[PDB]
RNA sequence: GCCGUAGACGGUGAGAGCCCGGUACGUGAAAACCCGACGUCUGUCUUGAUGGUGUUCCCGAGUAGCAGCGGGCCCGUGGAAUCUGCUGUGAAUCUGCCGGGACCACCCGGUAAGCCUGAAUACUUCCCAGUGACCGAUAGCGGAUUAGUACCGUGAGGGAAUGGUGAAAAGUACCCCGGGAGGGGAGUGAAAGAGUACCUGAAACCGUGCGCUUACAAUCCGUCAGAGCCCUCGACGUGUCGUGGGGUGAUGGCGUGCCUUUUGAAGAAUGAGCCUGCGAGUCAGGGACAUGUCGCGAGGUUAACCCGGGUGGGGUAGCCGCAGCGAAAGCGAGUCUGAAUAGGGCGUAUCCACACAAGAGUGUGUGGUGUAGUGGUGUGUUCUGGACCCGAAGCGGAGUG
RNA sequence: AAGUCCAAGAGUGCGGCAGUGAGACGGCGGGGGAUAAGCUCCGUGCGUCGAGAGGGAAACAGCCCAGAUCGCCGGCUAAG
RNA sequence: GGCAGCCAACGUGUUGGCUGGGUAGGGGAGCGUCCUGCAUCCGGUGAAGCCGCCGAGUGAUCGAGUGGUGGAGGGUGUGGG
C-alpha cells in the first residue's frame, strides 16, 4: 500500500493518502490496455460518412442506346459505376464503430493504468487546487509547476469545484476529468495524474465499496 | 478516405520505361508495349545467359581444333592424350595457348602424341 | 437479421447427449406386406447422420 | 512510465486481411472461383443436391409430438451438495442458488449420483428414489416442498 | 517580457494567446410574439350526507347469435376458437349475455351493440448553432462557374461542360517591326521559368540542334557475343592501359506478340489506336461454423433503459454452460424397447491402479485423478439483404402522344 | 523377413478452405466401323502434354533423353 | 560461390543432411498509397510534386544521396482504419 502525501497551495503538506493495493498496485496488461483505449477511440469516431452507390445516383433509369447493332459496348444505365459520374461500388455507408467491452476489462485496465502511474510515483493529491472563490491560471500553473515539471497532466476534480476547473482549463498540457469519468485512455495520455483529495477519496471509496 | 492511384503507378511505369531505352518504335515510348518486350527481353537474356557458356565453348573448340591440325593432329585425338597424359588444362586456356603461345601449344601436342596409345583402334 | 433453421432439417434430425447428429431409416411407411419381418426390424428405429451429409446437416440445422 | 505509443496488440493477435483480386501474385482475376460456372458467379443453397430428392425430404420426419404442458427440472445431484456444503445444514432452493447449483428461478429435482457423507437437510420441489435414500442414510429429511 | 474564467476558429504579405474579427465571461428590448404568476370574470356545490331493511322496473336492436360466401390472424379450411365485410335469418335485461382455440358440464373473468382524452412514439420542406480517422473540381448534390441553365424531344421527359496570375493590378508608360494578331527592347514585381491564352505544368503527340548508324538488303523488332566511332573517370607522356563507366552500333548465334478461352492459339479464334485520370469480394446483424488472441472462470454476460457536454458508471429481464433417456406420460446416472437381471440404442469427459470373469473380439465392479465454458475482438467461409462488377430480349403501375 | 527411414515429405481418423466433374496423343488388351479415319467407346501403380522449360527429331503440345533455386568465359555425359 | 523450405545435432544461433518447374487452388511472409491516436525530427537558409545523375535491395521497390524546376507543407517509429 503506497502512500501519498497532501500538498496545499500554499506549499505546506495537510496529510496523507493510503492508496489501496487492490486499485493501485495490480501487474499492467499491455494488450488489455490496448484493446480498451482502441474500443474507447472507435466509439469516438463518427461515421459520418456517405457516398451514392448506382440506386440514389440521379437519371439514369434508361437504357441509353439499343442492346445491338451499334458497335458500341452494351450498356444498361448511364450511372454505371464504370461511367464518369456513376455510382460508387463500394463505397462509404455511415456506421457505428463503438464495439461492447465487457466491464470487467474496462475496469482491470483502467486499474492497470492508474498503478503504473503509482509504481513510477506519478499520482499527486491536492487539497485545493488555487485559495477559493475566484479563478487564477497564474496562481493554478505556478502550484502545477512545483508539482510536476512534466508537459501533459491529467486533474481529477470534483463536480462542483469551478475554481480549479476554469483555473486549470487554459493551460496547453492540462486535461481536466471528474473522478466519475476516469479513463484509460486519459490516464496514458497524462504524465501526471493530479488528484484533489476528495476525488481520490471519492473514486477509491467507489471502486472499493 | 478516397486515395489516388497516381503515385503507385507511375512509380513501376517510370521503372519500366527507363528499362527499356533503346528500343525501336513503340517499345521504347509506350508503357504497354515496353512491358512486353520487357518480359520477352528478360526470358531471353536468361536463356542466353545458360547458352552462353555452351557458345563459349564451342568457339574454343573450334580454335583447339584448328591449330591442332595445324599440328598434324585431329582435335579428338588431341583431347585423348591429353587426358591420357594427366594435363588438366580446360579449353578456355588451350584457346588461348593456340591464339597466343603457338609454341606452347606445340609442346602439349607433342606431349598428347607421346601419350597417346600406340594403335589408338586396338581393342584395348 | 437473424438466421433461420430450415423447418425440414429441424423435423427430420436430432442430436444426442454428445453432438451426434441422428435420423430415421426408410421404406417403412407402407407397402410392408411383401417386406419380410427380418428386413422390417433393421429399418426401424435411429442411425448416425453419415459422415458425409454431416456438415450439410449441421448447416441445415443451425442455419 | 507506459505512453499510448506503447500500447501494442498481444503477439497473433491481428491477421492481415485478404485482398482478392490484386494482381497475379496473391489471388488474380479470379479470386479463388476457378473457371465459369454458376460458383463463378454467385452460389448454391444449402438445400440444393442438384436435381435429385433432398436428404431432407427422402427422410421420414422423427416421429412424436411435443408436449408443451411438459414440466422441465433443473437437477443437482447429491455429490455437488456435499462438495458444497462441507458443514451441512438446512439447504433449500435459496442456498441451492446461491452456491450456483441451479438456475435462479426454476423447479428443482435432486438425483442421487455422487456420495453423501454430511447431515444435511434438503428442500425441493421434488426427489429421485437414490437421492431420498442417500440423504436419509446420512441421516438427513428429504423435505418434499 | 506579459495575459489567461480568454492557448476555440479564421484573417493579416510565410506556423500569431498578446495586429484584426473574435474567444472565456458578462450586459442589452421601444415593439411584436411565446411562456408563467396574481386577479377581475365564468362555472359548480351548497333544498344538504350518512350508515340500513324487503319487492316491481331499467342497464345501449334489426344488435348479439346462427347459416352461406370471403378477409385477417403462427394458423394456406383444417377439428378452427377470437376479430371482421356482404346476403339472409334473427334473441333475452342479471338464476341475462360474452369470453377462457370445435363442443358439452362446472368453476373463473368481464359487463358488447354511446362518446371524449395528455405523456412515453414517428418525420424535417424551412430557421439557428455546431461536428466529421467525410469529398477537394472525371470527386462531392445533376448543379463550387449563366443549373434544372444551354441543348435534345410534339409531349410526358432527358439533361451537361466550364474553379486557382500576384501580397498588392503594381495588368507592361514609351520606342521599334507589323494592316492587325503577335513579338523585341524599356519598365512593374522577390519572381514575367507568375503577362488577365496567367500556381505547379506529367504522358501521349509535334518540332529544332548535336553525336553514332543506315541505300546487296528478308528484321514478334529483342537477346547473347561483338569490330569501329564518340564522350567521360583514373594512372602514366607526347598517346596508351584499367578491377573502369556511358551513347551508338557493322557482323554472328538464338528467338512464333499480350490477355481471355481451350484437348491444343504466334495463330488466319476473341479484346485492345495511344497517353493521363476513373472502373470490380464491401457493409449491416450479441446472425451460423471454424480458427487465433484477451478478460473472468463452474461460471460468463448483459438488452432496452437510467445518470455523465465523452469513450464512464448502473441496469438480472434474458441467453449460453451446468444430465440424460423416451413419441409422450415419466424416470433419472441411468433411460427406451421388451414378458425378460436378455440382448440391443443413446448417455454417465477422459485416464490410472486393483479384483472378478471371460480369450466372441473384451466386459463388469472398487478406488483415485478429476471434467470447461462464456463474453469481447482479428481472420476464413456462410445466411438475409442489389452482395465481386458489367450486359438482354422482355413483364407490371401510372401517365404522354 | 527386410529395405527406404536428419525421408517417402508415405498411410489412417476428424475438422477449416477449395478447384475439378469438356481431356488429348503415344504403347499394349478389346468393342463399334470396311479388323477405314488425326474416328468413336472402354481397361492399364502404363507414359507424356494439360500444368513442363532445356537437347534431338529440319520446322513440329502428346515421340526419344532429361524435371529448370541463382551465378561462372570450368569438367563429364544422355538421346542424337 | 549466393539464397530459401523441412529436419537433425549442439548451443543461448551456428553447423550439417535432404529438398526448392508449376495452371485451377490452399497456406505463410512482405512492398507501395492515403487518413488518423501517440511520441519525435526536417522545412521560405526552401516542404510536396515533377525532370535527371549516381547508386542500393532476393521481389513488390528504395534513396534523412545528390543537382534542376517549384513555392508551403513533409519525414520516422509504433498502433487504428
Amino acid at each position: 500500500t503506497l502512500k501519498v502525501d497532501v500538498k496545499t497551495p500554499a506549499g505546506k503538506t495537510d496529510g496523507s493518502v493510503e492508496l489501496p493495493a487492490e486499485l493501485f498496485d495490480v501487474e499492467p496488461n499491455i494488450a488489455l490496455m490496448h484493446q480498451v483505449v482502441t474500443a474507447q477511440l472507435a466509439a469516438k469516431r463518427q461515421g459520418t460518412h456517405s457516398t451514392k452507390t448506382r440506386g440514389e445516383v440521379s437519371g439514369g433509369g434508361k437504357k441509353p442506346y439499343r442492346q445491338k447493332g451499334t458497335g458500341r459496348a452494351r450498356q444498361g444505365s448511364t450511372r454505371a459505376p464504370q461511367f464518369t459520374g456513376g455510382g460508387t461500388v463500394h463505397g462509404p455507408k455511415p456506421r457505428d464503430y463503438s464495439q461492447r467491452t465487457p466491464k470487467k476489462m474496462i475496469a482491470a485496465a483502467l486499474r492497470g493504468a492508474l498503478s503504473d502511474r503509482a509504481r513510477n510515483d506519478r499520482i499527486h493529491a491536492v487539497t485545493e487546487l488555487v485559495e477559493g472563490q475566484t479563478p487564477s491560471t497564474k496562481s493554478a500553473k505556478t502550484f502545477l509547476g512545483t508539482l510536476t515539471e512534466n508537459k501533459k497532466v491529467l486533474v481529477v476534480i470534483g463536480r462542483t469545484d469551478e475554481v480549479g476547473a476554469k483555473s486549470v482549463r487554459n493551460l496547453p498540457g492540462v486535461h481536466v476529468i471528474s473522478p466519475d469519468q476516469l479513463n484509460t485512455y486519459d490516464v496514458l495520455n497524462a504524465d501526471d495524474v493530479v488528484f484533489s483529495v476528495e476525488a481520490l477519496n471519492a473514486y477509491i471509496s467507489a471502486n472499493s465499496k | 478516405a478516397r486515395v489516388k492511384r497516381a503515385l503507385n503507378a507511375q512509380k513501376k511505369r517510370r521503372t519500366v520505361l527507363k528499362a527499356s531505352k533503346g528500343y525501336r518504335g513503340q517499345r521504347s515510348r509506350l508503357y504497354r508495349k515496353a512491358k512486353e518486350q520487357q518480359l520477352h527481353s528478360l526470358t531471353y537474356a536468361y536463356r542466353d545467359r545458360r547458352a552462353r557458356k555452351g557458345e563459349f565453348r564451342k568457339l574454343w573448340i573450334s580454335r583447339i581444333n584448328a591449330a591442332a591440325r595445324a599440328n598434324d593432329i585431329t582435335y579428338n585425338r588431341l583431347i585423348q592424350g591429353l587426358k591420357a597424359a594427366g594435363v588438366e588444362v580446360d579449353r578456355k586456356n588451350l584457346a588461348e595457348l593456340a591464339v597466343s603461345d603457338p609454341a606452347a601449344f606445340t609442346a602439349l601436342v607433342d606431349v598428347a602424341r607421346a601419350a597417346l596409345p600406340e594403335d589408338v583402334n586396338a581393342p584395348s | 437479421p437473424k438466421a433461420k433453421t430450415h423447418s425440414g432439417a429441424s423435423k427430420r434430425f436430432r442430436r444426442t447427449g454428445t453432438g451426434k447428429i441422428v435420423r430415421q431409416k426408410a421404406n417403412r411407411r407402407h407397402l410392408l406386406e411383401h417386406k419380410p419381418t427380418k428386413r422390417t426390424r433393421r429399418l426401424d428405429g435411429r442411425t448416425t447422420v453419415s459422415a458425409a451429409d454431416n456438415s450439410r446437416i449441421n448447416k441445415l440445422l443451425n442455419g | 512510465v507506459i505512453k499510448l505509443h506503447d500500447l501494442k496488440p498481444a503477439p497473433g493477435e491481428k491477421k492481415a486481411k485478404t485482398r482478392v483480386g490484386r494482381g497475379e501474385g496473391s489471388k488474380g482475376k479470379t479470386a479463388g472461383r476457378g473457371t465459369k460456372g454458376t460458383k463463378a458467379r454467385k452460389n448454391v443453397p444449402v438445400m440444393f443436391e442438384g436435381g435429385q430428392m433432398p436428404i431432407h425430404m427422402r427422410l421420414p420426419k422423427l416421429k412424436g409430438f411435443k408436449n408443451r404442458f411438459r414440466t422441465e427440472y433443473q437437477v443437482v445431484n447429491v455429490g455437488d451438495i456435499n462438495k458444497a456444503f462441507p458443514q451441512g445444514g438446512t439447504v433449500g432452493v435459496d442456498e441451492l442458488v446461491a452456491k450456483g447449483l441451479v438456475r435462479k428461478n426454476s423447479l428443482v429435482k435432486v438425483l442421487g449420483d455422487g456420495k453423501l457423507t454430511v447431515k444435511v437437510d434438503v428442500t425441493a420441489n421434488k426427489f429421485s428414489g437414490s437421492a431420498r435414500e442417500a440423504i436419509t442414510a446420512a441421516g438427513g429429511s428429504a423435505t418434499e416442498l
